[PDB]
């Protein structure tokens, strides 16, 4: 449930990172895949080598989505409905990963804003975490 | 996860009045039908459209039987399991792919046919012994990952 | 969501529970404990060795909870408004156990039902105790 | 519990650094507010319906301490944590009751307060160690509940 202050919150943290981006995306990630390697399973067809190419652009497109959730946060189903369609239909992305990787993110921020990342805005951000893959995790009947 | 005689015996022995092969085609039968997305794994197999499909195809009552044939065996690896599939792991991890949470989904939707079969006997505490067993060989089916 | 194929489904094999009701509410919870010990940690004062009388009200106290939810599956969050709540904010009990109540049930649900759980309608079923547990766990934060 | 020698050193090597009754107020202090309902073992404790009141509380500065100088003892008997861990394990299941996902909720919650106490000295595969090591951490604490 976002609340309103939840809400300036996401929005003036994601505005900090303003273009790091697809790089606190890739970053994400790296880190998804070397303190759980589950989630590897599922990037069999990657260079998941450390700076490969592979990851940097999922990555971009990976933190793009975010983005744009944090710009809809009145509409996200519709916002990433079409990104929700591909999640639960063709990937079948064990919904269990999901927490893994917001896991990772929360936890990227925490290193690149020292102190745009309060108390009061973890608890914030893990929420905005949070509503982010159960509309992504939805599409799943 | 160190099962207990008492307990570790419910498995072992009420496993006993067991038929593999109807019992994997269904459990193997109810996770692919209850979580869509292990689906993920077989379009290889036909249709698994509907429930019906799913549920009466011979490609999958074919892996279930012998997804709990080696099963079977670890019941008589109790001591053992990690032991037991490392072989049997590294497998589905190094060459299979497979989103390991699949292990305690079908421990589960396992517990769950068992449910079904076996009705008042199922009592709560072979369930439960059934319980550590699912979850620990979920996990010696777990351990070589990386 | 539910779809009202899984709404029949549930609304029947719930009609042959019907008034067992209560009994699928007490071994629920009863092989809740055996098998997942730790969610015990909620009952320091209860008394829960077999038989209890406690576990049993508990129990029809479990199950009138998701009759209410059954004859209320469209109305489901104002439904259980209030229970909503209650272990939000009363007895706040990590939500990860809510996963763990819904399977149990399942298995009596199970267990009982010879004929009467198709997995066609096992789906339906582990389906609904988790928007019913999502209600629930909606006020947590 | 299973650390590496370059992993243990790494690990070994972020705390000399770790400020203990501080990152340490800190954790406890964030997942009081981050998920809210650890509230349910303080209120003897007084205001946490605040942040603010809930970072400057006291009882909670204190308590945090306790959890981290326990914690920080521990990163010791590495090599056996189910080892030294075990009458706390012993008491948080019989006299306190607490839900073990907690102890898996804050090692969650102490890998953020380090990743925002360190910078890009906190790299990935420091984070991959201390993840292993929250790991064990809890594992461990939960060990013996029944
Ligand atoms: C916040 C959570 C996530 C978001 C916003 C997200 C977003 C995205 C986007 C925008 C795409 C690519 C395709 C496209 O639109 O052109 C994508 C692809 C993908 N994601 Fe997700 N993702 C998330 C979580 C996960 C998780 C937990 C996994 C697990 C393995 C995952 C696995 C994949 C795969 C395999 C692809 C396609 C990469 C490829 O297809 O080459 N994602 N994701
Ligand atoms: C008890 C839990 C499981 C056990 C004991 C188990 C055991 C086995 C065994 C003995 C094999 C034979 C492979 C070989 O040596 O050639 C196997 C194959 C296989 N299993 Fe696992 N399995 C489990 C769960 C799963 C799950 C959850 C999936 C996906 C949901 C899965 C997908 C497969 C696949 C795709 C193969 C290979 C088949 C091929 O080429 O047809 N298994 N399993
Ligand atoms: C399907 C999910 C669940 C449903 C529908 C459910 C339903 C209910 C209902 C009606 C009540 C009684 C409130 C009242 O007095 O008016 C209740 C109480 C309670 N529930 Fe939940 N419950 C669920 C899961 C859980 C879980 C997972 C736990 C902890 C593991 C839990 C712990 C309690 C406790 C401790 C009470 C109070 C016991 C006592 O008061 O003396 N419930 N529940
Ligand atoms: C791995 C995570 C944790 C560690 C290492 C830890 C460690 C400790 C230790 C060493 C004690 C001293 C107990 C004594 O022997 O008097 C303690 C007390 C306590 N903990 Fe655990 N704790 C952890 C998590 C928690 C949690 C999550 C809670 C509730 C969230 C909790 C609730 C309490 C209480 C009430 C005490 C005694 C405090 C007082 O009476 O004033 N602990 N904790």
């Amino acid at each position: 449930v976002l609340s309103p202050a939840d809400k300036t919150n996401v929005k003036a943290a994601w505005g900090k990172v303003g273009a790091h981006a697809g790089e606190y995306g890739a970053e994400a990630l790296e880190r998804m895949f070397l303190s759980f390697p589950t989630t590897k399973t599922y990037f069999p067809h990657f260079d998941l080598s450390h700076g490969s190419a592979q990851v940097k652009g999922h990555g971009k497109k990976v933190a793009d989505a975010l983005t744009n959730a944090v710009a809809h946060v009145d509409d996200m189903p519709n916002a990433l409905s079409a990104l929700s369609d591909l999640h639960a239909h063709k990937l079948r992305v064990d919904p269990v990963n999901f927490k893994l990787l917001s896991h990772c993110l929360l936890v990227t921020l925490a290193a690149h804003l020292p102190a745009e990342f309060t108390p009061a805005v973890h608890a914030s951000l893990d929420k905005f975490l949070a509503s982010v893959s159960t509309v992504l995790t939805s599409k799943y009947r | 996860v160190h099962l207990t005689p008492v307990e570790k015996s419910a498995v072992t022995a009420l496993w006993g009045k067991v038929n593999v092969d109807e019992v994997g085609g269904e459990a193997l039968g109810r996770l692919l039908v209850v979580y869509p997305w292990t689906q993920r794994f077989f379009e290889s197999f036909g249709d698994l459209s509907t429930p019906d499909a799913v549920m009466g195809n011979p490609k999958v009552k074919a892996h279930g039987k012998k997804v709990l044939g080696a099963f079977s065996d670890g019941l008589a690896h109790l001591d053992n399991l990690k032991g037991t599939f490392a072989t049997l792991s590294e497998l589905h991890c190094d060459k299979l792919h497979v989103d390991p949470e699949n292990f305690r989904l079908l421990g589960n939707v396992l517990v769950c046919v068992l449910a079904h079969h076996f009705g008042k006997e199922f009592t709560p505490p072979v369930q439960a012994a059934y319980q550590k067993v699912v979850a620990g060989v979920a996990n010696a089916l777990a351990h070589k990952y990386h």
